[PDB]
């Protein structure tokens, strides 16, 4: 288990809801759109499929609640652009989702208390067309074409991310006004403090300390996290004590070259004439229509056919090649 | 110990061509030849590969009550900046004690993405192309396949017959001096050279191989000042040139190339390019030839055409009556170039008749048929076909 | 071969075993941070994070 060392964290999010910035427990790190099929590899601050006790459980996800990690339901997790996305794979900091045409991306969840936490980032999502036909549903039988996707396999063996020790977590609840002096309650934690008064103003303490002749607003206290690991996030500050001390962990769902099945458009009704070919097209979805001459001057012409259209094409002595969507190219030659 | 027959056929795939072999003193022989595939493989030289770039940004070094210092690192597109008078905030309040004397160090570099192993475009330099052909020959009543280089030097012996294909009449290639390959698509592109890539365009990130250690980068990476009370590394950068090329590339050589060229990859090649002609030399052995005396003599020949349609295919039927000296095999060939006969060899015996299929474009076709060593005149009145356009060459 | 302060040890067999993170959580992460550039890093990460 790799999740015993790593922990979920709180990071910056530009839109937590209504266009307001917050320290989100579901903050977006990196969105990968390298897959040609349309599958997105989303990176978040929380961990999915792991409980607070580090044990694996697909029905649960762990998020950072104020200062301590807490458990949340998997069913509450949602991904959306302009309309809700179809979830395909979830393990650790990573999410696999098939999204429709959108301008932004939102990743949300529901915690222990029924309160919705979401993070919105401006991401232009418009996956390219595989083949020559703009279809909606995936077919069981069709033309086999090369495409790339992030494999739904939970095992991590190829790709990796950088991990380091978390920075000093600031906490104002550590300091209290004891009559007219500052009282720092350690509570079994290594606390790093600094005061705007004389004497023992700063240092790294493991026990309770009392700052004489000082006010609560004049002091700053922080909890040190040296026992756990955290992703090298640009949304989280670097640890002040350690230099370039880093570690690395293998990440699930790597990119691999696969095969995408595409449907072939129905053959149009064809009629012939003197060095001319007439095709009565009937598309069910947007279909690419391309043609070229089989001689010295090819003169390539292409058009995306949307609905019922009649096409008049010229057939020279050298020949004419016509390609209707994902179908094999039709070849035409004149008689005599 | 044989006879060398030299003939020239047009460089067109899927058309059966007939050739008459006439060795002096020996009975004629008819051979049917069909080009199955003509492959033009260019000699490649990889310059570089391009893929999606990865902007590696570590956690920003926030120095409370002090100044941070940027060090020059030997990294591609390495950017470093120290911002003064910062006051960032975390979940439980401010991160720094001071208010005006805090600094933030922002650093970022550009390298190859994880996808570069799978998703990449290769920039090749095409040299002298190699020609090769797959030919089907109907020799002695059996179909034989000959695969040889179309250079007029590579000899392939199939059933004791030596075959020499080429040299090609046209040295034409659909590929230019500089080509770009993506999966199964080839593009004729004048790509930028190594170390001369521009931001937001093809070649913004350059590397020798998809697994290479060093990488060239020019993406115009500029680091920006972070937002008030926010820990983040904002930056201005030109988007992926490879990602922009994937939607702006247009049609590949498979759809744009002249002469009806079919483009394939692994290795890159031009398949079935209908350009020029192809010379074929066949060294037929002694055993295959039969003497005119040992061959049946054909006398009292007459021809009748009961059905004909002038089309690209064999739309004509001809019945030839004959009187033979003995039983044996005779070669059938058309002496008129406007008419072509489907049959190459038929069995001849006594006072009998033969049926032949023929193709012509003429309305009134007057052609001579040579059965063995004797000729017969055929009178054909062929009618127009059903369709003006056909789906076969 | 993995490193630890001044001694060389085989990556798959660390001295902290059994349960490296459970005994000392800070000492285990510091050990992995020094072996990040080593070729047998993932052999050490698999051994140190198994109980
Ligand atoms: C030699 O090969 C040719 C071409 O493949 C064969 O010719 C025909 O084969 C089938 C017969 O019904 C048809 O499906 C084809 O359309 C036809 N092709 C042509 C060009 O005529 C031929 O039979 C073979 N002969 C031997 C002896 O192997
Ligand atoms: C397919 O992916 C594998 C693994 O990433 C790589 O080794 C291979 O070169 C890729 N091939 C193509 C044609 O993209």
């Amino acid at each position: 288990n790799v999740y015993k060392a790593t922990r979920p964290y709180l990071a910056h999010c530009p839109d937590c809801g209504e266009g307001h910035s917050c320290h989100s427990p579901v903050a977006l790190e990196r969105i990968r759109n390298e897959a040609t099929d349309g599958t997105l590899k989303i990176q978040v601050s929380l961990q999915i499929g792991i409980k607070t006790d580090d044990s694996h459980d697909w029905t649960k996800l762990r998020y950072m609640d104020n200062h301590m990690p807490a458990d949340a339901e998997r069913a509450g997790l949602f991904v959306r652009t302009s309309a809700p996305c179809t979830i395909t794979g979830t393990m650790g900091h990573f999410i696999l989702a098939r999204c429709p045409k959108g301008e932004t991306l939102t990743v949300g969840f529901t915690d222990s208390r029924k309160i919705s936490h979401s993070c919105t980032h401006p991401f232009h999502h418009d996956p390219p067309v595989i083949g020559r036909e703009k279809f909606h549903s995936r077919p069981q039988h069709g033309k086999e074409l090369p495409c790339s996707t992030y494999v739904q396999s939970t095992a991590a063996t190829t790709e990796e991310i950088e991990v380091h020790m978390p920075p000093d977590t600031p906490d104002r609840t550590l300091m209290s006004q004891q009559s007219g002096n500052v009282k720092i309650t350690v509570n079994g934690q290594t606390v790093r403090y600094k005061c705007n008064c004389g004497g023992s103003n700063e240092g790294l303490t493991t026990t309770d300390k009392v700052i004489n002749n000082c006010k609560v607003d004049q002091c700053h206290a922080a909890v040190t996290n040296h026992k756990k690991w955290q992703y090298n996030s640009p949304l989280v500050p670097r640890n002040a004590e350690l230099g370039d001390r880093k570690g690395k962990i293998h990440i699930p769902f790597p990119l691999a070259n696969v095969t995408c099945r595409v449907p072939k458009a129905r053959n149009p009704t064809v009629t012939y004439g003197k060095n001319q070919v007439i095709m009565l097209l009937y598309p069910d979805h947007p279909t690419l229509l391309s043609y070229r001459n089989m001689g010295e001057e090819p003169n390539y012409q292409e058009e995306w056919v949307m609905h019922k259209k009649e096409v008049v094409l010229t057939v020279p002595t050298e020949g004419l090649e016509v390609t209707w969507g994902n179908n094999e190219p039709y070849k035409y030659w004149p008689q005599l | 110990g044989g006879y060398e027959h030299v003939t020239v056929i047009p460089n067109t795939v899927g058309v059966p061509y007939k050739t008459l072999v006439n060795r002096p003193g020996y009975s004629p022989m008819v051979l049917e030849m069909e080009l199955l595939s003509v492959t033009l493989e260019p000699t490649l030289s990889l310059d570089y590969i391009t893929c999606e770039y990865k902007t590696v940004i570590p956690s920003p070094y926030v120095k409370c009550c002090g100044t941070a210092e940027c060090k020059d690192k030997n990294l591609p597109d390495y950017s470093c900046k120290v911002f003064t008078g910062v006051y960032p905030f975390m979940w439980g309040g401010a991160y720094c004690f001071c208010d005006a004397e805090n600094t933030q160090l922002s650093e970022a570099h550009v390298e190859k993405s994880e996808s570069c192993k799978t998703e990449f475009a290769s920039a090749y330099r095409a040299h002298t192309a190699s020609a090769s052909a797959k030919l089907r020959v109907l020799y002695q009543g059996n179909n034989i396949t000959v695969t040889a280089y179309a250079n007029g030097d590579h000899a392939v012996t199939v059933k004791d017959a030596k075959f020499i294909v080429g040299p090609m009449s046209s040295a034409w290639t659909p590929f230019d001096n500089k080509i770009v390959v993506y999966k199964g698509d080839v593009y004729n592109m004048d790509y930028p050279p190594f170390g001369a890539g521009r931001p937001g365009q093809f070649g913004d990130i350059q590397s020798r191989t998809p697994e290479s250690k060093d990488v060239y980068a020019n993406t115009q990476l500029v680091l920006q000042r972070p937002a008030a009370g926010t820990v983040h590394v904002p930056y201005s950068q030109a988007p992926s040139g490879f990602k922009y090329w994937l939607k702006e590339r247009g049609a590949s050589l498979q759809h744009t190339a002249p002469f009806g060229c079919q483009i394939a990859t692994n290795p890159v090649r031009a398949v079935n390019c209908a350009v020029g002609n192809m010379p074929i030399s066949i060294d037929i052995p002694e055993a295959a030839f039969t003497r005119v005396v040992d061959a049946p003599s054909l006398t009292d020949m007459s021809c009748e055409v009961p059905a004909c349609t002038h089309s690209s295919d064999f739309g004509g039927v001809a019945i030839i009556k004959y009187a033979a000296s003995k039983k044996g095999k005779c070669a059938v060939h058309s002496m008129t170039n406007a008419v072509t006969i489907r049959e190459a060899e038929i069995e001849v015996e006594g006072n009998s008749q033969l049926q032949i299929s023929f193709s012509t474009a003429l309305a009134s076709a007057e052609f001579r048929v040579q059965v063995c060593s004797t000729q017969v005149h055929c009178a054909a009145e062929c009618h127009p076909p059903k369709d003006h356009i056909v789906n076969y060459p | 071969m993995c490193l630890l302060a001044n001694t060389t040890f085989p990556c798959s067999q660390p001295p902290c075993t059994p349960c490296c993170y459970e005994k000392e959580p800070e000492e285990t992460l510091r050990m992995l941070e020094d072996n990040v550039m080593r070729p047998g890093y993932y052999q050490l990460l698999q051994a140190s994070l198994t109980c």
